[PDB]
């Protein structure tokens, strides 16, 4: 339809970026010995 | 569980209390009553009496239209009333 | 630690760590400018809000050149 | 260290000083106006919203039979009979706007009885 | 003259009716006052 | 056709709506309080037009 | 100079200090009338 | 260089990951409509 | 170990890496500035300062650079609209260039201070452990600030050794960079007088220099050092933030209400100018004057400068717009091309009617026409069933004076109504909607965005203050509490 | 115990207690105004 | 394009749901 | 020791109603705010201000009464009793709505004092200040709505007037003019308040029906140990319950309780930002893609377009008596209306 | 200019996704005890 061109990338990076953040941590936590 | 104050319970029960407040309470009441019933309140707060919203004919509202000369403008609005 | 040229030259400025004046030091003197500032703001505030008018000071786009 | 770790699932004793809690809150307002009984605290905590929402639900279920809110339109009138508006009236105008515009083409008659 | 004498349960039921009376006067005032519609 | 006046209100994503506007629209007013199970329609096309999904939900 | 609104400012700036005054007066006084330890 | 003694390890438990993602995703479901406007 | 939201506490007492950090931040903020500049220079159109000035093109950084002097481009053009000018090195390109470099250097600096974190300067000779004498620091820094504050007002704004600042008349028509002389009188406290911005920095600068010295010499009264947990950097923060958000709530107010600091020729009109019909009155005043000096209606209105008419258009009112109505004001109504002219509406009787304007509050508003006394004479009806004032029944007509449509008249209802429908927004203009593929829905000016952003950040920062402050006065009880059962019984 | 009278609690209690009754009295009177 | 984006996020939240309910960290008693 | 420490001593003395340093600010204001309201509610009118009866004395009931905002002429004037407007006069002040900025500004300081109190009492009693952090939420609301908002508009006149009904029109207005319900921030707002009133109810019930037996009575209230020791309810049982009925369930009272602070405080913070934006009128009014399709195609209809029409009606039929200073005159023929109604 | 609308997002995810991959590993490796 007549939507915003950047809407897609704005939504994509809005979800990816912080999710990628959490994930990097969780996995590095998860793999700490002990 | 305590502080200096005399436990409300005791006071609300002391015949001294009532001997004092049976006088004081209705006192305050009858005062405020008169405050309204004597029309004094209307003047203390510039509040319109049932016969003072509009002039007899006029059906327009006394809307204050400018800050600085407001008080002055308000006074004139009282002028049309009567 | 690790001293350095600049590091030594600046060494004094940062050393008087916990050094405090005794008692109520300058407090009272401070509590006055503080009260003065408080009044100063209320003025410039009330001037902007046209609550305190001052012939000579016309708070509008006018009074401009 | 996360202040949360200070709790283990399956503890025997409590994890907070409900006596210190009450101590602070009792001083904020005043003692007898503060809870010290965790059970009475939690009952209130549940009772309040549930009771309030029960009424809200009964409101919609009640206004479902057209017993609506208070109608103070043109209540306060002056010495001659003129209508002196209250905020209740400014509310009526906003309501009329909604009435008069909803369901553009669905009405064929004067009164909205449906 | 202190120490509880006037029985509490009476202070209440009296101060109580006393409120239903004033608050009730208000409700009557609603069909007569200025807040009327007549 | 929520209001039974043949003036369809589309409320689904694929038909021009976004999360905030989109919705599942109520059964027709032509239907009122009548029960409208799928087996009450000549077809699904008819059922989707009178807001059948609403009741099923 | 010293316009009507300027006079009012003082009236309020003065009427304000007074309130702070009587308040801290009364307070500082009653404070120093009991607190034994 | 000397191993800086002010460092600690960082952690994010599984539950936090979930609570995190739930937040990111729903915010995204809430704002995407206005991004596409 | 550490929760995600605490990873930066690893610096609470590593003055070295704290500076390394603060250096990187400055690098990014400087970097951003440099490149936000280039972005505007790669998209800003200087072709017309009258009807398509920076504030119509969603320019945000470009204005702050003009307010202090930089008003030219190495490519030849200039903000005021002149040619042949030589901005020298300090052109928008120059400024943008500078920051990008200052950023690269601060970066390298951040790296060095990170690796060489254990400089002795941060260790207290006495305790031999990391420590920073805050009280003396504050004094030092405060000294430098006032010293710089002073210079800025003393040499920059005054023109002694600098450009000056943006100064314009009462209707943003003449604006430019000009040297401003101080002003210690009372009217120098008037937000709209440039002289006050000068005096302030000279006086406050000095007071700032004095006060710094004081704090470099006098030490903090024990009572205070204890109360305000000084010597605990996480308190320097709680107070700064409180100041930073105070500064913020203020800049947000001067941007919205206007001041010699947020000039309209650079940030755009005020919602309040439209409210009080500010520019509408300046136009009339002028038009009636020309008629006095015996000019014709055509001549009078034709004398009205386009720029002036443009400010009298609700489409430049920052109060119109939306939160997700992105971009420059041009993606809305379009790039302004020319002033169609003043529209005068009249009805069969010759009577002159007037179009009730659109209050900023209303997304959509009705077309109503009244005479001088405010009597409704004509309008555009909803339900025609019983319309008494349709433009048709009234023979409403429209005539123009000065501008594209000057000297022309229109009488076919539709065309008359079209323009009436436009009169609602104030002066009628000619937009180019193609280029930017505009949609015809109002968007707000930079003045508006800056104001929204700072009012939020400020209100958000308040929470930071309350948080960090608390965390300073309760450090002890942080992590939890312990024993006893004292409560009621002093 | 030997409790006092005029206390801080008392002051407060009256700042709200006294005006209230004065208002309840005022209002009770309004119920009769008309036109 | 928009529809796809809306459905995707939704599909992602439901996936989360699954993992959260069936792949949480078993909640252990006393010892910790 | 000294007058200060003696002044302190006295203040921080543990009474029935703790005073404290904070009180020196709290009580003066808090009482004046409450007082001014109660005064106007029964005595002052809003005639010269909004052409409205607004007090008991005029005939208003607890719902219709209110302390209405000042005229629009006043602008953002602080309207001080002794300022250029009222000029020291009291009655005039009343008629010019001086009582609004009075209640507003006073109550404002009163919320500062109160939060300070929490902070001060917390410190004394030696507990963490999370009761103060929490209260930032209500401050933000009051600040953004009763101050920041109207500060962005033409004047105090468009700030919410203090009163029950007088607040409902504030709501209706925001729908009609700002289409506020469609705002991402207002939504978060409600998700928090609504979601917060859930945790409240849900946690309460989970506790009362997951209790251990510590008494022989049915009324289990008395069976509680005011003096800690064991958990009074089976945290372990609660976990299993929800873990089987909802699929997810707490298991760390420390987190379960922090969550309860977070949810509603974050919600209110968001609802504030949304309004800080409505000040500049930077609203979330429309969806452009929708409007464009509605223009070209007359058969496209969503529950969104529908709403916008409701707004048009609200604005057209209200504006007149709601914005008196605009001397609006909307001929019957110009008033938007559907068929028959 | 007259480019592809998805070009931006195609390039963004083409860089982000695999970079986010490597990074998740490196950090989880890097934090493995001993
Ligand atoms: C935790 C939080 C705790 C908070 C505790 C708060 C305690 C006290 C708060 C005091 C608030 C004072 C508000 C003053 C004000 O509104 O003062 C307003 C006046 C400006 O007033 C307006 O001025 C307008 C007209 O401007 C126009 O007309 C003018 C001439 O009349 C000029 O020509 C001007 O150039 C032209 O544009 C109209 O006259 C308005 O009616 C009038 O109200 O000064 C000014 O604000 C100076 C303003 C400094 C503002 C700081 C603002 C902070 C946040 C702002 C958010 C805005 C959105
Ligand atoms: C800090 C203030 C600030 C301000 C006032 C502006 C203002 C402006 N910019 Mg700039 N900008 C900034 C910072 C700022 N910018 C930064 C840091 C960058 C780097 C990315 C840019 C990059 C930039 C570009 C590339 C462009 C602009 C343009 C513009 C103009 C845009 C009009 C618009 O569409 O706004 C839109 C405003 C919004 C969409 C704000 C909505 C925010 C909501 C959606 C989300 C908040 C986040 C999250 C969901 C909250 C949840 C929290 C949780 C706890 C619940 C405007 C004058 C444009 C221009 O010049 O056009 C001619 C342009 O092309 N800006
Ligand atoms: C102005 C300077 C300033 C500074 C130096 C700090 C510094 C700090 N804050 Mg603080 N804060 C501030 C302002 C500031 N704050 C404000 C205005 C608020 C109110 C919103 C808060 C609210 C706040 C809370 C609630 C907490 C802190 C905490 C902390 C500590 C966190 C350690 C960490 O690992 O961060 C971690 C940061 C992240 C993991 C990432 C955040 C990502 C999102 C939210 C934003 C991304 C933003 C984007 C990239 C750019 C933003 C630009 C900005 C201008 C808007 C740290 C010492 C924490 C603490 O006290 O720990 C002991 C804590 O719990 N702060
Ligand atoms: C609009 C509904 C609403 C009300 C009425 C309300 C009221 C109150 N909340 C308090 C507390 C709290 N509320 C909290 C979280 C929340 N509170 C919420 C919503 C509300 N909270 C929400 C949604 C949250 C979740 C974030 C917390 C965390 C606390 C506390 O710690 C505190 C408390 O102690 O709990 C009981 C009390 C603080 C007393 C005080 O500070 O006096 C000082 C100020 C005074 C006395 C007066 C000045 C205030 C001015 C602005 C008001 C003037 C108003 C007129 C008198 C009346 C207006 C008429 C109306 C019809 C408009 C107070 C009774
Ligand atoms: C002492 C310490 C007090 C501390 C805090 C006090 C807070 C007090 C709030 C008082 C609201 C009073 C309203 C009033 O008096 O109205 C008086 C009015 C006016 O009633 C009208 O009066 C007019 C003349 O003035 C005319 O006679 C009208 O016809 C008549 O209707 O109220 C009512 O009729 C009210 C019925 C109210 C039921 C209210 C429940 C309120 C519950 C509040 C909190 C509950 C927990
Ligand atoms: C008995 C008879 C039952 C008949 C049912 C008919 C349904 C018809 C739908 C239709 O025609 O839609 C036609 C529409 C609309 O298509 C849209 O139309 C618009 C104008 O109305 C515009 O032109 C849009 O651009 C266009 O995409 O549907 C689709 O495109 C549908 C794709 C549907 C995929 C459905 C998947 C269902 C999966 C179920 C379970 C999956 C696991
Ligand atoms: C002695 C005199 C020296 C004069 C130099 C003049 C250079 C003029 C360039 C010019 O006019 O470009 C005009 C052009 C072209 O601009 C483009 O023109 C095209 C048609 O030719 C199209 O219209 C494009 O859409 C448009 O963007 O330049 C720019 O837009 C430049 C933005 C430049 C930013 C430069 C930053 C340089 C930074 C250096 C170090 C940084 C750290
Ligand atoms: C408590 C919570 C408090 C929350 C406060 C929240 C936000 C305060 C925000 C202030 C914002 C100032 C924003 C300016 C935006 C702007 O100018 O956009 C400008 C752009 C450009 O917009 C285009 O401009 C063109 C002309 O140059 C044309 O006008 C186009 O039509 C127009 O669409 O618009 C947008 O970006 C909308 C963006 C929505 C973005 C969501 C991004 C999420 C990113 C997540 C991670 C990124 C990592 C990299
Ligand atoms: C404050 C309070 C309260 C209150 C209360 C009250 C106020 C009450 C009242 C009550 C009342 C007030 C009652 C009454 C009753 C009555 C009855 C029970 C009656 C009966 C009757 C009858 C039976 C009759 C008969 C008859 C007659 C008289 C005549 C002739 C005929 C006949 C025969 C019919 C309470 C406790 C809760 C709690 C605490 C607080
Ligand atoms: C090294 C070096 C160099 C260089 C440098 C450079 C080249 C740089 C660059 C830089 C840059 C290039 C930078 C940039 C930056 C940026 C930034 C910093 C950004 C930011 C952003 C943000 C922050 C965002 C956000 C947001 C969003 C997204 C939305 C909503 C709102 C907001 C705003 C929040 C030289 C040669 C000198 C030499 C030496 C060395
Ligand atoms: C106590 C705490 C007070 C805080 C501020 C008090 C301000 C008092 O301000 C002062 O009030 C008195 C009335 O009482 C005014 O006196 C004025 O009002 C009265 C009516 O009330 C008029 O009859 C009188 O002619 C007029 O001058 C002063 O002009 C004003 O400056
Ligand atoms: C245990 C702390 N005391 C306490 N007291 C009260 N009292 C009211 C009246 C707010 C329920 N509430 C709480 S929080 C549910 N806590
Ligand atoms: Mn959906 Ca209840 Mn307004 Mn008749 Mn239709
Ligand atoms: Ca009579
Ligand atoms: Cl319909
Ligand atoms: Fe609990």
């Amino acid at each position: 339809m007549e939507v915003n061109q950047l809407g897609l990338i704005a939504t994509a990076l809005f979800v990816l970026v912080p999710s990628v953040f959490l994930i990097i941590l969780y996995v590095q936590t998860e793999s700490q010995q002990k | 569980g305590t502080t200096g104050e005399r436990p409300f319970s005791d006071i609300i029960t002391s015949v001294r209390y009532w001997v004092i407040h049976s006088i004081t309470i209705p006192a305050l009441f009858i005062a405020g009553w008169l405050f309204v019933s004597t029309g004094l309140a209307y003047d203390v707060f510039g509040t319109p009496r049932p016969d003072s919203y509009y002039a007899q004919e006029q059906r327009s509202i006394p809307l204050v239209t400018d800050r600085f000369e407001a008080k002055q403008q308000v006074e004139t609005f009282l002028e049309q009333l009567k | 630690a690790r001293r350095t040229w600049l590091g030594d030259i600046l060494r004094p400025l940062n050393s008087e760590y916990g050094k405090v004046a005794p008692g109520w030091g300058t407090t009272p003197l401070m509590a006055v400018f503080m009260g003065l500032f408080l009044v100063f703001l209320l003025i410039i505030l009330e001037i902007y809000n046209s609550t305190l008018i001052l012939d000579g000071v016309n708070v509008s786009w006018k009074a401009l050149g | 260290e996360s202040a949360n770790y200070g709790y283990k699932f399956g503890q025997e004793e409590e994890t907070y000083n409900i006596v210190a809690a009450h101590g602070y809150f009792g001083r904020l307002i005043f003692q007898y106006a503060s809870f010290n009984n965790s059970r009475s605290l939690h009952f209130f905590l549940a009772a309040w919203p549930v009771v309030g929402v029960w009424f809200t639900a009964l409101g919609i279920s009640t206004m479902a039979f057209n017993l609506n809110g208070f109608n103070f339109n043109h209540s306060v009138i002056d010495a001659k009979g003129n209508v002196i508006n209250t905020w209740a009236d400014i509310i009526n105008r906003a309501n009329l706007g909604m009435e008069v515009m909803h369901e553009r083409n669905a009405h064929n008659f004067p009164l909205d009885l449906a | 003259s202190e120490g509880g004498r006037i029985p509490l349960w009476i202070v209440a039921t009296v101060a109580g009716m006393g409120v239903i009376v004033i608050v009730g006067l208000f409700f009557y005032g609603a069909y007569a006052g200025l807040g009327s519609s007549l | 056709d929520i209001d039974g006046i043949r003036e369809p209100v589309s409320g689904s994503l694929l038909y021009g709506n976004n999360i905030i506007t989109g919705a599942v629209v109520p059964s027709s007013n032509a239907i009122g309080l009548h029960f409208y199970p799928i087996w009450e329609a000549a077809s699904l096309d008819e059922w989707l037009y009178n807001g059948g999904p609403y009741q099923l939900i | 100079t010293i316009t009507p609104s300027l006079k009012g400012f003082f009236i309020g700036l003065l009427s304000g200090a007074v309130v702070l005054g009587l308040t801290f007066a009364v307070l500082i006084a009653i404070s120093q009338i009991d607190k034994v330890q | 260089m000397e191993p800086n003694p002010n460092r600690q390890p960082v952690e994010l438990n599984r539950t936090s990951l979930y609570l995190g993602l739930l937040l990111i995703l729903v915010l995204a479901l809430l704002f995407s409509s206005y991004f596409f406007n | 170990g550490l929760p995600w939201y605490r990873v930066h506490t690893v610096l609470i007492n590593d003055p070295g890496r704290l500076i390394a950090a603060h250096l990187m931040h400055t690098a990014l903020v400087a970097g951003w500035a440099g490149s936000m500049a280039l972005y505007e220079l790669a998209t800003f159109d200087p072709s017309d300062p009258v009807l398509n000035p920076m504030w119509r093109q969603g320019m945000f950084v470009l204005p702050f650079m003009a307010r202090l002097g930089v008003t030219g481009s190495w490519s030849g053009w200039s903000i005021t609209g002149e040619t042949g000018i030589d901005p020298g090195f300090w052109s928008f390109e120059g400024v943008a260039l500078a920051h990008i470099v200052l950023s690269g250097l601060l970066f390298l600096a951040a790296c060095w201070h990170w690796v060489y974190w254990d400089l002795e300067l941060f260790r207290d000779p006495r305790t031999g452990e990391p420590a920073l004498d805050l009280p003396k620091m504050f004094g030092i820094h405060l000294f430098l600030a006032g010293l710089l504050c002073f210079g800025f007002g003393a040499f920059h704004l005054t023109g002694l050794f600098g450009p000056g600042m943006w100064v314009s008349d009462p209707y943003g028509l003449t604006g430019s960079v000009q040297p401003v002389a101080p002003e210690w009188g009372p009217d120098g406290f008037n937000p709209y007088n440039p002289g006050g911005v000068v005096a302030h920095h000279i006086a406050a600068g000095i007071v700032g220099i004095i006060a710094g010295l004081f704090h470099i010499l006098v030490r903090p009264p024990q009572r205070l050092y204890k109360a305000l947990r000084m010597g605990n950097i996480e308190t320097v923060l709680s107070s700064s933030i409180a100041a930073v958000f105070f500064a913020a709530f203020v800049v947000a107010g001067t941007m919205w209400y206007g001041s010699a600091t947020t000039p309209i020729e650079l940030f755009g009109p005020t919602r309040y100018q439209w409210d009080s019909s500010y520019f509408q009155q300046e136009i009339n005043r002028r038009v009636q004057a020309s008629l006095a000096s015996g000019a014709t209606l055509e001549e009078a209105w034709s004398a009205i400068p386009e720029k002036l008419a443009f400010y009298d258009y609700i489409g430049n009112n920052p109060a119109k717009g939306g939160l997700f109505r992105t971009g420059p004001m041009n993606k809305g109504d379009g790039i302004a091309q020319a002033w169609k002219g003043h529209a005068v509406f009249r009805n069969k009787e010759g009577e002159e009617l007037f179009v009730r304007r659109m209050p900023a509050f209303f997304e959509s508003f009705p077309v109503i026409l009244t005479d001088k006394n405010g009597v409704v004479k004509a309008d555009i009806p909803f339900r025609r069933a019983e319309s008494k004032y349709s433009f048709e029944q009234q023979g409403v007509t429209v005539s123009f004076y000065g501008g594209e449509l000057n000297g022309q008249t229109f009488t076919d209802p539709p065309t008359v109504k079209s323009y009436a429908r436009k009169a609602i927004f104030g002066e009628i203009f000619e937009f180019d909607t193609e280029t930017l593929n505009s949609d015809g829905i109002f968007r707000t000016s930079p003045r508006g965005w800056f104001t929204f952003a700072h009012a939020v950040f400020a209100l958000l920062f308040f929470f930071g203050h309350i948080w960090h402050g608390a965390r300073t006065l309760f450090r002890d009880v942080f992590s939890g509490i312990d024993p006893e059962l004292s409560p009621e019984q002093v | 115990v030997s409790y006092p009278i005029f206390t801080v609690r008392w002051v407060a209690v009256h700042t709200l207690a006294v005006p209230t009754i004065f208002f309840l009295g005022a209002i009770a009177a309004m119920q009769f105004i008309q036109r | 394009m928009e529809t796809i984006t809306y459905v995707f996020i939704f599909a992602c939240i439901i996936a989360l749901f699954f993992f959260a309910i069936f792949f949480r960290e078993p909640p252990r008693i006393t010892k910790k | 020791r000294g007058w200060f420490d003696i002044l302190d001593d006295w203040l921080k003395r543990d009474r029935f109603v703790f005073v404290g340093w904070s009180g020196i600010l709290l009580f003066p204001c808090a009482y004046l705010a409450l007082g001014g309201w109660l005064t106007g509610t029964t005595f002052v009118t809003s005639w010269y201000t909004h052409g409205l009866a607004s007090s008991y004395l005029e005939g208003c009931n607890f719902l219709t009464v209110a302390v209405s905002t000042p005229a629009n002429s006043m602008g953002h004037s602080l309207l001080l009793l002794w300022g250029p407007e009222a000029q020291g006069d009291f009655t005039r002040w009343c008629q010019l709505g001086g009582l609004w900025t009075f209640i507003a500004l006073h109550g404002a300081f009163g919320l500062i004092g109160f939060m300070l109190r929490q902070f001060e009492i917390a410190r004394l009693v030696g507990v963490r200040p999370y009761n103060a952090i929490a209260f930032s939420a209500p401050i933000a609301v009051f600040v953004s709505v009763f101050l920041i908002y109207p500060l962005g508009q033409s004047s105090w006149f468009f700030a919410p007037s203090f009163g029950v009904a007088a607040i409902f029109r504030f709501l209706l207005f925001f729908q009609g003019f700002h289409n506020w319900t469609l705002n991402p921030f207002h939504m978060m707002g409600v998700a928090g308040v609504l979601g917060g009133a859930l945790l409240c109810a849900i946690h309460g019930a989970t506790v009362e029906n997951t209790l251990f037996q510590d008494g022989e009575g049915a009324s289990t209230f008395r069976a509680f140990n005011p003096t800690q020791a064991e958990e009074t309810y089976s945290m372990v049982t609660a976990n299993r319950f929800w873990s089987q009925i909802f699929g997810i369930a707490f298991s760390n009272k420390r987190w379960l309780h922090f969550f309860m602070l977070f949810v509603p405080v974050t919600g209110l913070w968001m609802s504030a930002i949304g309004v800080v934006g409505l000040a500049l009128n930077l609203r979330s009014y429309d969806f452009i893609s929708q409007e464009i399709r509605a223009a070209e195609d007359p058969e496209f209809e969503t529950f969104y377009t529908k709403n916008l029409l409701l707004n048009e009606g609200i604005r057209a039929w209200m504006a007149p008596q709601d914005q008196p200073h605009e001397n609006f005159v909307f001929p019957e023929e110009v008033l938007p209306r559907g068929n028959a109604l």
